[PDB]
C-alpha cells in the first residue's frame, strides 16, 4: 500500500532500428536496492544573478538499473534498440516512456545493465486523488 | 476602406487552429495563441502608418 | 529553544505553462539533513590587500522535502514557480516568493532535493532583535 | 516572470521562386542558445568630443532552431522569406516580417542558425509600460 | 565601509529622438559579476619617436552592462535614444554622464544588454577627502 | 526511431579527369563524430540598409570528412579526380550531389580526408511526409 | 544451477603482428571476484536537446582482468601483440572477440593483468531459446 | 598552559547600506575545528632555481561561529562588515578589523564558517618575544 | 633576504598640464600578481638580410600596473596628467622615470589602472657589484 | 593486426648542392603522435560561382616532423640542403618524396624537427588490392 | 646519460657600442624549462608553382630565454650592446654565436629577457661523429 517506496512492475518492449521488429513487453527485475530516478521536467534551468533563471530546452531522462533477460541480446541494452519503458511504483504511480534512447552506455558484466534512458517526456499517473 | 482591409489582413486566421489561455503550442502544429495574433496585428497595423492610420 | 530544525514547510506552486496556483501545501522532512540558507544576495571575491569585489548574485535556499502523492513531480524540478516558507523551532522563519528551481537532479518519486533561487529571503528574527 | 527564455517560434516560409506560402508551423530550439535580438534600425558609430554618427542600417535576428523533416533545408539558407515570431517567457513577444537570411552556414541537416534582416522588428512588451 | 569593489545604484534616463518623451530616471542591476567599466580623460594619446605624444581629441567612453527594464522598448538600450546615465560605487565615487549615445548596438538576448556609451565628458564625484 | 541524428551510409564515386575511369560507388565510414555539414542553398546573400539583401550567386558546398579507401589513390581525395557523393541519414534523408569537384583540398594524415566539395546544386530526399 | 553468475572458461590466443605468430588458445583464470565487462553495441550515442540522440560510431570494447601466465611474455597482454578472447559463463553465455588490440596499457606487477581489448565487434551466443 | 583553543570571541558587525554598528557580541564555536591563520600578507611562488616570485596578498581567516539569534544571518554572509578579535588559552589575542566575507556558504540558520580578508592581521603574543 | 623577485615601493607624482598642479610624491599597490615591465634601450632595431640590422630611434617605454588612489581622480591615470614613476624591486634595483606621459588609456574598472607610460629614458640604479 | 595507424620506418637522404655529396638513407624517429602529413595531388582548385571550378597547378606538399641525428649538422634540416624523404606506413602504403626542399623553416631547439617539404609529385604505393 | 635534452651552458659576452667595452663571457640560466631555438640555414626559400623554389638571402636567428645578471644593465639585454652568445647542450652540440644584434625588445619584468638574436651565421660543434 502507500508509504513504500520502491518497484513494482517494470516492462521494456525492444525495437531493432535497423531491421524493424518488437520484442515485448518483458517484465524485469532489479538487480539492487537502488530504485530509478527520474526527471521529468523537460527543461533545465541555470542561476543568473539577482534570482533570475535562464530556461533552456532540454531532455526528459530516466535512470533504469535492471537485470538483463537472457533471451534478450546484450547490446539491445546498450543502444542498439529502441526501448518502451513502462514502470509503476508500490505506491499507484505510474512512469510510461516510449521511444526511448541509451545515450552513454557503459561497461556491463552480463547480469546488471544500468540504462540511461533520454525520451522527450515521460508521463506520470498521479493515483487517485490529485491536486 | 480601413474596415476592409482589416478584414482581408484578418482573413489568414480562418480555420487557423488557436491555443487559448489553458496552455501553449506543442512542435509541429500551425496553430497559434492570442498574444501572437495580437503581435502580429500590431505589426500590421503599425506599417500602415501614413496610409489609413495616423502616427499613434 | 536550543533546538535545530524546520517545524513547518510551506510550498506553493505556481505553473508556467497554464497559471494554476497551488497550496499553500505542508512538506515533511525526507531525512536528517536540515533545509539550508543563504541570504546575502551578493557574492564576494577575494582581491589583492583586503579589497573585495562585490558582485550581484542571488540568494539560493537549498530544501529537501518528501513530494506529495497529489502533485506531479514535475512541479518539483523547474516545470513551475515555488512559494516557499520555512519556520525553525527556535521562532525563526524563512520566507521566499517568485523562486525557480537551477539545477533538477534525479530522484526516485520520493524524495526531492530543491536547489531554490530567489532576489530575495525574508528572516523573521524571533522576539529580541540588535 | 524571471524566467528568461523562449516559449514559442513560429516561422513561416515563402518560396522566392514559386510564390507558395508554408506555416506558420512552430519550431523547437536546438541547444541552450536563445535567439539574440537587435531593434534598433540605426548603426552608430563613435566620433570626437562626444559626438556620434547615425548611419541607416538593418534589424537583425539570429535564431538558432531545430529544422523541420517536412520542409526543405534550402528554406532555412535563403531560398525563401521567413516570417519569425517568437514569444518569451515574460510575454515579450517579437515579431518579424518579411524576413531574408543574409550568411547561411554550413549546416549539419538538423539544427541550422539563422541569420534574419528585417526593416523593422516590432515589441509587444507585456502590460505595464514606460 | 570602503575596501569593497562594486556599483550600489545605476540611474539611467533615456529621451527618444524622434518622439523626445523623458523617461526615468530609472534603476537598474547588474547582469553579471562584471563591473561597469569607464574612462574619464577625454584625450586619446599616441606614442611618437624619443618620448614624444600626440595628443588627439577623443571622448569619455563608459562600458556599462544592465539588465533591461520590462518597462522600456529594449530598441532604447541599443542606440534608439539618449541616455543620461549616473552610476554610484560602494566606496562613494559618483560618475554623472549626461548626452551619452550608444555606438556599437551588439545584439542582445533580451535580458541583458551591454552599452557602449560615449559622451563628451564624464565627472568623476572622488569621496571626500582629495589631492 | 526516427529520433536519431547520424549518417548511416556514404557512397562516393571516383570519375578520372583524364582517362575518364569510373570506380565506385565504393561505401565510406566516418573517421569521428563529426557529422557532414551542407549548404543546398546555391545563392549567397549580403546584409544591405533597411531590409534589403543582395542576392549574389554561389555554390551548393558541403564538406565530408570521410576516412579514406586504401584500393583508391590518396590523390582521389585532394582534386585530381570527380567525386559523386550520396549521404543517408538515419532518418531517411539522403543528400545526392554529382560531377563535385574538391575546391580546397588539406594536408591529411593518408587515413582521414576532409573534403570540401562544391557542386551546382544537391537534392533532398526528405522521408514521406513533405510541406 | 541456472541462477549463477560468472565466467566458466576464458581463453586468449595470442598473434605476435610482425612475425605472425599464433600462441593459443590457452585458459586463463580470474585473479579475483571482478567478473570481465562487455560493450556490444558498435554505435555510441549522445544526449542532444528534446528526445534527439547523435549516433557516431565507436568500438566494441572488452575490460578482462586475467591471471597472467608464465609462458606468455608479458609484452603480449600490454599491447605488443594481438589477442583473441572468447569468455563463457556459468548460465551458457559464450563472448567471442577476434582481432582485438589492448589499447590503454595499465602497469602490472607480473601476476595480475587488466586490459582493455577494442574490436570491430563482439558475437553473443545467447543459449537457447531466444527473442 | 598547554591547552590549544579559544576563551572568547568577539564579533563587531556594521551594516554596508544602514551604516548601523553592532557589537562586540561575544560567540560560541559550533564543533571541535578551531579557526585557521594566515599573518604573512605576501604570498611566496616557486621559481627556478630557490628563487620566489613575492606578490601582494590578503591576511585571511577561517571562523566557525554559532549564529546568534539577535543579528540577521545576512550579516553573517557578507552584507556587513566585521571587526572579529578571538583570544586563545595561551594568551594569544588575534585581532583584525574592517574585515569582509568573501565566499559565502549556505547555511543552516545556526552554524556558520566565515572566510574573513583583511589588510593585516595583529597578534598579541603572550608575554615573552623573540 | 635577497633572491626575491617582486616590487616593494612605487612613487607616483602626477603634474597636471591644464592647472599645472602637482600632486605626490603618492605610494601606491599592485592590484594584482602581475609585475611591472620594463624597456631601457632607447634605440629599436630591426632586421635586415644577412646580419646586418637597421637601428631607428624609439621610447623607453613602460607598463605598470596600479591600484588607484581614492584621493587622485581617476583621469590622472588616463592621459590628463603627466607622471614620475619610480619603482623599487626587491633586489635593490630601483628604476627612475620622469616626464612620462600615459599613451594608450585603457577602460578601467575604478580600482585597478594599467598605465603604459613613455619616457625619452629609464634610469637603472643596479644594485651594488656593478660591470 | 592489418588495422594500425601509423609510421614503420622514415628514410631521409641528404644532397648537399654546393658541393653535390649525398648522406644516408638514414633512419628517423618520430618526436611524438604527430604523424607525417601529405598531400599528393598536383592541382590546386578555386571555388567559383555555380559549380564552376578554375584549376591551376600547384605543388605537392608534405609536413614531416621528426628528430634530428646528431651525426648530421641541424642546417641540412632546414632548407640548406635537398632532402630525399621515403616513409613508409603499418597499412603497408609508402610515401617516396624526390628532389624535395624545404620551404618555410622554423626555428627549432635542437631535437625535433618539422619539415614542410615541398616537391612536384609524390608516389603512393597502394598496398595489394587497387582501384 | 647520453639519452638528455637540456642546457649545460649559456655565455654571454656584452660589448657596448659606444665606449667598446667588452664585458664577459658570463654564464647565464635558464628562467624555465623552454630551450634556446635555432634557425642555422643561411637562406630562406619561398615556395612556387610545381616543385620550383626561390632562395633568397635571409639571416641565422635565435631564441634565448635567460635570466638577467644582476651585474649587467638590463639596457644590454636589449638591443643596446652587443651580444656574443655561446651555448652548449647535454649531448655535446655547442652552438656559437659572434657580433649577434637584439632585432625586437620586449617587455621584460627585471627579472628573465628573450633575446632575439640575428647573425650572419651560426656555428655547430656537432659532437664527434658526423656525416
Amino acid at each position: 500500500c502507500n508509504k513504500q517506496n520502491g518497484v513494482k512492475n517494470i516492462l521494456i518492449t525492444f525495437t531493432d532500428c535497423d531491421t524493424q521488429e518488437v520484442i515485448g513487453p518483458i517484465s524485469h527485475e532489479q538487480p539492487d536496492d537502488t530504485l530509478p530516478t527520474y526527471k521529468n521536467c523537460a527543461w533545465t534551468n541555470t542561476a543568473l544573478t539577482n534570482g533570475y533563471v535562464q530556461r533552456s530546452a532540454s531532455n526528459a531522462t530516466m535512470t533504469l538499473p535492471v537485470v538483463r533477460d537472457l533471451r534478450v541480446p546484450l547490446a539491445f541494452y546498450q543502444g542498439c534498440a529502441q526501448v518502451d519503458v513502462q514502470v509503476e511504483k508500490f505506491d499507484g504511480t505510474v512512469m510510461t516512456l516510449t521511444e526511448g534512447a541509451v545515450v552513454e552506455p557503459e561497461e556491463s558484466d552480463g547480469r546488471s545493465v544500468t540504462m540511461n534512458i533520454v525520451a522527450s517526456e515521460i508521463d506520470e499517473l498521479l493515483p487517485p486523488g490529485s491536486l | 476602406a480601413t474596415g476592409v482591409a482589416l478584414a482581408e489582413f484578418l482573413q489568414q486566421f480562418n480555420g487557423l487552429a488557436v491555443f487559448t489561455k489553458n496552455t501553449n503550442i506543442r512542435t509541429g502544429i500551425i496553430g497559434t495563441n492570442p498574444r501572437l495574433m495580437l503581435g502580429k496585428i500590431r505589426k500590421w497595423a503599425q506599417d500602415n502608418v501614413g496610409t489609413l492610420f495616423s502616427e499613434f
